[PDB]
RNA sequence: UUGGCACCUCGAUGUCGGCUCAUCGCAUCCUGGGGCUGUAGUCGGUCCCAAGGGUUGGGCUGUUCGCCCAUUAAAGCGGUACGCGAGCUGGGUUCAGAACGUCGUGAGACAGUUCGGUCCCUAUCCGUCGUGGGCGUAGGAAAUUUGAGAGGAGCUGUCCUUAGUACGAGAGGACCGGGAUGGACAUACCUCUGGUGUACCAGUUGUCGUGCCAACGGCAUAGCUGGGUAGCUAUGUGUGGACGGGAUAAGUGCUGAAAGCAUCUAAGCAUGAAGCCCCCCUCAAGAUGAGAUUUCCCAACUUCGGUUAUAAGAUCCCUCAAAGAUGAUGAGGUUAAUAGGUUCGAGGUGGAAGCAUGGUGACAUGUGGAGCUGACGAAUACUAAUCGAUCGAAGACUUAAU
C-alpha cells in the first residue's frame, strides 16, 4: 500500500468495474466529449502499448494507425470521461512494455 | 599565486589557534584497572 | 485566518468536475490547541500563537527532544494541554475570538477558500554556479577550457573591488518561501487532513503553516 | 548503501568476505565493511531457515564455490556447512542476526577495527 | 516541439512536400511550437506541377507535432510525424484534399475550414 | 572618434574581435504622463517631465562597422584600462617556413595579398558568496517574536464586449471603463509527460570455471540491447508581477493684489504619472542605542578569597537523515521503534527451478500473474544505541515612586 491515509482520501473516487487486462490486448475505448450542440461519444480502436503505476494515478495508453500515421493516445484509466472498454482479442507477448512498435507490420499474435 | 608578504609572528600564531586536539571519552571499566575508550572493548580489560 | 499548521505526506491527483484533473498535495493537519495569545495591552502586537503535534511527558533524562522540559512544561500548562513541538505566531487574524486552550478545527475553510502557504525549501547542499542561479555554461568543445565556472566578476582598476551581491557558488540552502493564492479542492474532517492545489515547498514529513490569502 | 571502491569489486570482494565469515565465525575489519557485511550474510541465512533446493541454487549466487573445511578431519564444502551447522543452531525469529563490537584504531591508519561475531 | 530549422512532411495537395521553418512567429524571442500556432517557412522539395514553387516563403499552420499535447482532462495525443498545412493568410488552406489525421485542438483558433476539409479528426 | 603634447610605466602595466558575467549615466528605442499641430477618426510629425523594467533569432567577413531575410511592444546612444585572458578560446595583428605582384644590379623589403604557426601559476592580504567556535547583552536557560535597517519583485502583446456606433459623404474607425487567455522572465515541486537510474528484474554472445548434463558464477566500456522503484531534475505540473493609499515633476486649475483690468501665485486651496515612500515576499536586536512576552532554578564554606560543587539547561560519546565539504541542522539512546534484520504490502520486472505431458529434436504447455526484488509504507525488540564524564547561576552603585 502507499500509506495509511493517501487512499483514505482517495479510495472514494477510485473507479470500479473496468475489466482488468494486460498489454497485448486490443481495445475499443469509447469516450464522451463535447463540441457545440453535442455531447457526442466516440469509439477509438487500438492496441495497448503499456500500463503503469497503480493507484488513483494509474495510466495506460493505446496505439492505432489511422491513415498511415500511428496515433498514440493516453488516458488516466480512472477518469469519469471513459465510458466503456471492450476486449476484442487476447494477446501473446513476452515483454511487458511494448515500445518496439516503430515497425510497419507488427501483428502481435 | 605567490605570497606578497611574509606573515609576521602574529598572524602565524593567531591563525593556528583553531588547530588543536581534544581528549576522547575515557570511561573506566569496572574491573580492568584500565581505561577503555567509550563504546569500545579493549583486549585486557573488564571489557 | 485560522492558521492551521499541517505537515505534508505526499502528492496525488484528484479528478475534479467534468473532465478536469488537478494535482493535489495532501496536508496532514493534526491537533492544534492554541497556547497563550498576546495583544496590544501587554506589549504591542495582536497575535495568536498555535501549537502542533505533541510529545511525551517531562523531565526524566532528556536525551532527545521528544521529551519536554521545565520551560515548555509551564508554558504549556497555562493552556492545560500536552507540551508541543512547533509553535508559530499568527498576527494575521482575530484578536477578539479564539479562546485560549481551544482546539481550532480542521473545517475552518470551505472547498474553495483560497489560501497561502509558508514552508522551508528542500535545500540541496553546497552547489555551484549554473545550478544555483540561472547562469548558462560555456562551450563544451572547440577547445574551450571554460565549461562550467562563473565568468568575470568585476571590471578593471577603475573599480578595484567586486560589488557585493554577486551570485557566486555557495550553499543552495533551505530558506523559507511563500507561494500565493493556492486553493483547496477538498476538506476532510474524519481522517483529519485537507488538500490543496498544485504543490507546496518542504519535503515529506516536513512543516508548513497555511493561512488565508491577501489578494 | 555504503561503498568501498568500485562496482566490480564491491560485489566480488564483499561476497568473498562472508565466505571467510562462515568458516571462521568471527573476523575483524574496518567499519564500512562491517556495518555493511552485517546486512548480506544475515540476509543470506534466511536461506538456511528454508533450506530447499530452490534456495540451494540462490545460495550459490553469493558464496564462493570454494573453501573446503577440515573441522571433523573431513571435507565440508562450505555450502554444506551452513545448512547443517548454522540453520540448525538458529531458530530465533529474526533470521541469524549477528552482533558487532567495536575496538580502537589501528597503527598506520585511523580506522576503527571491529570484531563481528556470528551470534 | 518544433523550432528553428525543423523539416516537415507537409500534408497538403499543393505542391510542397517538405518545408523548413525559419521562424515560429508569436511573441518576442519565441522558440518552440506545438499544434495550433503559425510558422513562416520556405519550401525545399517541390512536386512537379502544384501551386507553390521552390524557394517561396509562405506562412503555414502547424498540425500534429511529434511530441504530444496535454488537453485539460489528462489525455495525450502523440502522433508519429511532424506535419504542416500551408495557409492562404485567411486561415484557410490552398488546395482541398489534406491528408493525415488532424488534432482537434486547432478549433478555438478558428481553423475550421481545415477540419471540415479533412479525414478523421481527433 | 581622428589627432596635438611626452607628464607616469621599458629591472615587461599582455594587444583587436567573440563567448561567460554584469554594473552605471540619459542627450530616450518601447511602455507611462502632458503641450502643440497645416491633428475628421485610426495613424503620424515635434517638444517637455520621466531610468522602474524590457531591448530578437540567422546569412556574409577575423571582424568593429555595414547591407540583407523573418519577426517583435521596441530591435537606443554611450562609460566602465575602446569594461572583463592570475575566467576562456586565438580566427587576425606583431615570431622563424614558402609563394605571387612589385621596388632594389644585391642581401632583402610591403598599414599589399596568400597557406602553416607552444597562450605559464597549488591564493598569502584586502573584496566577495556561504558557513562555524570565544566573548559580550549586570543572575543562568529555553521557546516565540517586534523590526530601526538591508536585500528581492516591478516587463508586456493578441482576441472579445461597449459598436460597427462619434467624427468623416465614402474609405475606414475609437478615446474612456469591463472580459478572456498568450509571450519572455523569476520562483516552488515530481502526481501526471519524458530523461537518468553501476548491489533490481529478463534475453543473448564468445571463452574459462564449479568432476559431467541440466543449472550458475568470473571477464570482456556495466560485454550488449528492451524496460524500471526511490533520489535528482525540464522540455513537465502549479503559482507569481498586485489592488489600495501620501507628496510631487511636466502640465492643467480655482480664488488674488502687486500693477483698480486681466493674471495658476506673492500668502492660501486643488488635481496630476510604470517614477519616490507605506503596502507584497526574503533576511535582520553584534541595531554594543545589544529590544519584547511567557515559562523554569535559587546554598555552605565564610573577613564574598568565594573557596566550591551542583540545579535548570546543555554537551562529550554513540545508531542515521527530511540535513550535509567537516563543523552546523533535525530525528533517537532501553520507560526505546533510531537504524539493520524478520514479516506483510505498494511499485517494478513478465510466468523461476524442479516435476509431469507432447515433440526424434530445436523447444512448446500446466503446476502458478508465478518466482525475484536498492533506496518508499506498516508491524515486531531479534542485534547495536551500555555503564560514565565535562561545562554550567547564587544577582554592584546612584538618586527617583513606594
Ligand atoms: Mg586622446
Ligand atoms: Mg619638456
Ligand atoms: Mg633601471
Ligand atoms: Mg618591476
Ligand atoms: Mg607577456
Ligand atoms: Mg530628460
Ligand atoms: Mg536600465
Ligand atoms: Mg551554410
Ligand atoms: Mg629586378
Ligand atoms: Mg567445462
Ligand atoms: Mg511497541
Amino acid at each position: 500500500t502507499n500509506h495509511k491515509l493517501i487512499e483514505a482520501v482517495t479510495k472514494s473516487q477510485l473507479r470500479t468495474d473496468l475489466p482488468s487486462f494486460r498489454p497485448g490486448d486490443t481495445l475499443r475505448v469509447h469516450v464522451r466529449i463535447i463540441e457545440g450542440t453535442r455531447e457526442r461519444i466516440q469509439v477509438f480502436e487500438g492496441v495497448v502499448i503499456k500500463r503503469r503505476g497503480g493507484g488513483v494515478s494509474e495510466t495506460f495508453t493505446v496505439r492505432k494507425i489511422s491513415s498511415g500515421v500511428g496515433v498514440e493516445r493516453t488516458f488516466p484509466l480512472h477518469t469519469p470521461k471513459i465510458e466503456k472498454i471492450e476486449v476484442k482479442r487476447r494477446g501473446k507477448v513476452r515483454r511487458a512494455k511494448l515500445y518496439y512498435l516503430r515497425s510497419l507490420r507488427g501483428k502481435a499474435a | 599565486a605567490v605570497p606578497k608578504r611574509r606573515t609576521s609572528k602574529t598572524r602565524k600564531n593567531k591563525r593556528r589557534t583553531h588547530f588543536k586536539i581534544s581528549v576522547p571519552g575515557m570511561t573506566e571499566c569496572p574491573n580492568c584497572g584500565e581505561y577503555k575508550l567509550s563504546h569500545r572493548v579493549c583486549k585486557n580489560c573488564g571489557s | 485566518t485560522k492558521g492551521i499548521l499541517g505537515r505534508k505526506i505526499g502528492m496525488t491527483q484528484v479528478f475534479g468536475e467534468n473532465g478536469e484533473l488537478i494535482p493535489v498535495t495532501v496536508v496532514e493537519a493534526k491537533e492544534n490547541v492554541v497556547l497563550q495569545k498576546k495583544t496590544v495591552e501587554v506589549d504591542g502586537y495582536n497575535a495568536i500563537q498555535v501549537g502542533f503535534e505533541d510529545k511525551k511527558a517531562y523531565k526524566k533524562d532528556a536525551k532527545s527532544n521528544k521529551y519536554a522540559n521545565k520551560p515548555a512544561e509551564g508554558h504549556a500548562k497555562k493552556a492545560d494541554a500536552a507540551p508541543k513541538r512547533f509553535i508559530r505566531e499568527f498576527r494575521n487574524v482575530d484578536v477578539d475570538a479564539y479562546e485560549v486552550g481551544q482546539e481550532v478545527s480542521v473545517d475552518t475553510f470551505v472547498a474553495g477558500d483560497v489560501i497561502d502557504v509558508t514552508g522551508v525549501s528542500k535545500g540541496k547542499g553546497f552547489q555551484g554556479a549554473i545550478k544555483r542561479h540561472g547562469q548558462s555554461r560555456g562551450p563544451m568543445s572547440h577547445g574551450s577550457h571554460f565549461h562550467r565556472a562563473p565568468g568575470s566578476v568585476g571590471m578593471a582598476s577603475d573599480a578595484s573591488r567586486v560589488f557585493k551581491g554577486q551570485k557566486m557558488p555557495g550553499r543552495m540552502g533551505g530558506n523559507t518561501v511563500t507561494v500565493q493564492n493556492l486553493e483547496v479542492v477538498q476538506v476532510d474532517t474524519e481522517n483529519k487532513v485537507i488538500l490543496v492545489k498544485g504543490n507546496v515547498p518542504g519535503p515529506k514529513k516536513g512543516l508548513v503553516e497555511i493561512r488565508t490569502s491577501i489578494k | 548503501r555504503k561503498l568501498g571502491r568500485t562496482s566490480d569489486q564491491r560485489k566480488a570482494m564483499l561476497r568473498d568476505l562472508a565466505t571467510s565469515l562462515i568458516i571462521s565465525e568471527r573476523i575483524e575489519t574496518t567499519e564500512a565493511r562491517a556495518k555493511e557485511v552485517r546486512s548480506v550474510v544475515e540476509k543470506l541465512i534466511t536461506l538456511g531457515k528454508k533450506g530447499d533446493l530452490a534456495s540451494r541454487r540462490n545460495a550459490a549466487k553469493t558464496l564462493r564455490n570454494v573453501e573446503i573445511l577440515n573441522e571433523d578431519e573431513t571435507t565440508q564444502t562450505a555450502l554444506q556447512k551452513l545448512f547443517g551447522e548454522i540453520a540448525e543452531r538458529y531458530t530465533e525469529r529474526q533470521g541469524g542476526y549477528t552482533r558487532i563490537l567495536k575496538q580502537g584504531p589501528r597503527r598506520g591508519d585511523g580506522a576503527e577495527s571491529v570484531i563481528i561475531e556470528l551470534v | 516541439m518544433i523550432q528553428q530549422e525543423t523539416r516537415l512532411k507537409v500534408a497538403d495537395n499543393s505542391g510542397a512536400r517538405e518545408v523548413l521553418t525559419i521562424k515560429v512567429l508569436g511573441g518576442s524571442g519565441r522558440k518552440t511550437a506545438n499544434i495550433g500556432d503559425v510558422i513562416v517557412c520556405t519550401v525545399k522539395n517541390a512536386t512537379p506541377g502544384g501551386v507553390v514553387k521552390k524557394g517561396d516563403v509562405v506562412k503555414a499552420v502547424i498540425v500534429r507535432t511529434k511530441s504530444g499535447v496535454r488537453r485539460n482532462d489528462g489525455s495525450y495525443i502523440k502522433f508519429d510525424e511532424n506535419a504542416c498545412v500551408i495557409i492562404r493568410d485567411d486561415k484557410g488552406p490552398r488546395g482541398t484534399r489534406i491528408f493525415g489525421p488532424v488534432a482537434r485542438e486547432l478549433r478555438e483558433g478558428n481553423f475550421m475550414k481545415i477540419v471540415s476539409l479533412a479525414p478523421e479528426v481527433l
